[PDB]
């Protein structure tokens, strides 16, 4: 029941810490009250994990999770004058930054699998056009772009097809500018969490002479960020410049990746760099679309702010018409995403 | 074709300086790691 929850999961945080002391089984299972009771006791974990120190492994264990495995939150939380045992250990493990994810992931794939993977998935079918006479007959130019999505999304870490993409390079300056731009994300997530060595290997496309490729090489910088906390921030550094980029399409993608490199966090920074676009009353429906389903979602928290921006913005052109669901499909979800969970 | 110039030409100096601080930072995380093992 839900005042039962309001009572029975602060009921649970005496019990593993005042009487036992395993004070690392109750952690991973007190954020069942970070939401229902309050955001205090939703801060309460990190409170309980900084005012005990029993030396330092049991407690390393538990923020392993505040890491980023949940939530982050606290992940900037601690530095305070070199106060906490380890900080500088802490913060490497809560950030989720290098040897804690892609030395482990390389550390399976070079080590466990194999790190070929060269498209043999949608190169499995070698048994197909000898079935019922012959083949060759379809000519349609989209197979190209889902081919591209194929055989970049199986090359995940640290498979990087360079000089592969050839045809995905020549197809970027040819058609299928929705397939441009979706095919320049295949580097941004072909290096996922390798931020240190991914942002060399998409430069090269950073200086393209097509909106599309440049754009998308902006999303795999995105894209490679997703998910670790890195102290020299390069995904907001190179995508802040990109933002308010034109009134056009590429109006329209350039806020995107810091819409999911910074979706887990809560910085006043980046919000006030992309309220703009969306408190300025402008009339293009999906830049002021794909702008709220950032924004609204920057933070998933209690951000009252954005809420009155997104309202307002909503009731800026949505009420004098009676049409399809595109005026529904992205500004109320954000609103819907700013207080979900 | 001008502005487009300046523009690559700011980013490359940004991502030049970027690409050279993730390096020190990924030098000291690993000389951290190599001290204590």
């Amino acid at each position: 029941k839900v005042c039962l929850y309001l009572t029975s999961c602060v009921n649970y945080v005496p019990e593993p810490e005042n009487s036992a002391l395993l004070r690392c089984a109750l952690g991973v299972f007190r954020k069942f009250s970070r939401f229902p009771e309050a955001l205090r006791l939703a801060l309460m974990l990190n409170d309980m994990e900084l005012v005990e120190d029993i030396f330092t492994s049991c407690k390393d264990v538990v923020v392993q999770k505040q890491m980023a495995f949940m939530l982050g939150r606290h992940g900037v939380f601690l530095e305070l004058s070199e106060d906490v045992e380890e900080y500088e250990d802490l913060t490497e493990i809560m950030s989720n930054v290098q040897l804690n994810s892609n030395f482990l992931a390389l550390a399976r794939e070079l080590d466990i699998m194999e790190p070929k993977v060269p498209d043999d998935i949608y190169k499995t079918h070698l048994e197909n056009n000898r079935f019922g006479g012959s083949g060759s007959q379809v000519d349609s130019a989209r197979m190209n772009l889902a081919s591209s999505f194929v055989n970049g999304f199986v090359n995940a870490a640290f498979g990087q097809d360079k000089l592969l993409t050839d045809d995905g390079n020549k197809w970027l300056y040819k058609n299928k500018d929705h397939g441009m731009l979706s095919a320049a994300a295949s580097l941004g997530m072909i290096l996922l969490w390798d931020v240190d060595g991914g942002l060399t290997q998409i430069d090269k496309y950073l200086y393209s002479s097509e909106d599309y490729i440049k754009s998308g090489a902006l999303l795999a910088c995105g894209i490679v960020n997703s998910g670790v906390r890195n102290e020299c921030d390069p995904a907001l550094a190179l995508l802040s410049d990109y933002v308010l980029h034109n009134s056009n399409t590429m109006r329209l993608g350039s806020i995107f990746g810091l819409g999911l490199a910074y979706a887990g966090s809560n910085r006043e920074d980046v919000l006030t760099l992309l309220l703009p676009v969306m408190g300025d009353s402008k009339s293009s429906m999906e830049v002021a679309g794909v702008t709220a389903l950032a924004c609204g979602m920057i933070a998933v928290g209690s951000c009252n702010g954005d809420v009155t921006s997104t309202i307002l913005q909503t009731i800026m052109e949505k009420s004098e018409t009676e049409l399809k669901d595109t005026y529904a499909r992205w500004l109320p979800l954000g609103l819907g995403l700013n207080h979900l969970g | 074709d001008r502005l487009r110039q300046t523009e690559n030409r700011a980013t490359r100096c940004k991502v030049e300086r970027l690409q050279l601080l993730l390096q020190q930072k990924r030098l000291r995380r690993k000389a951290r790691r190599d001290a204590r093992g």
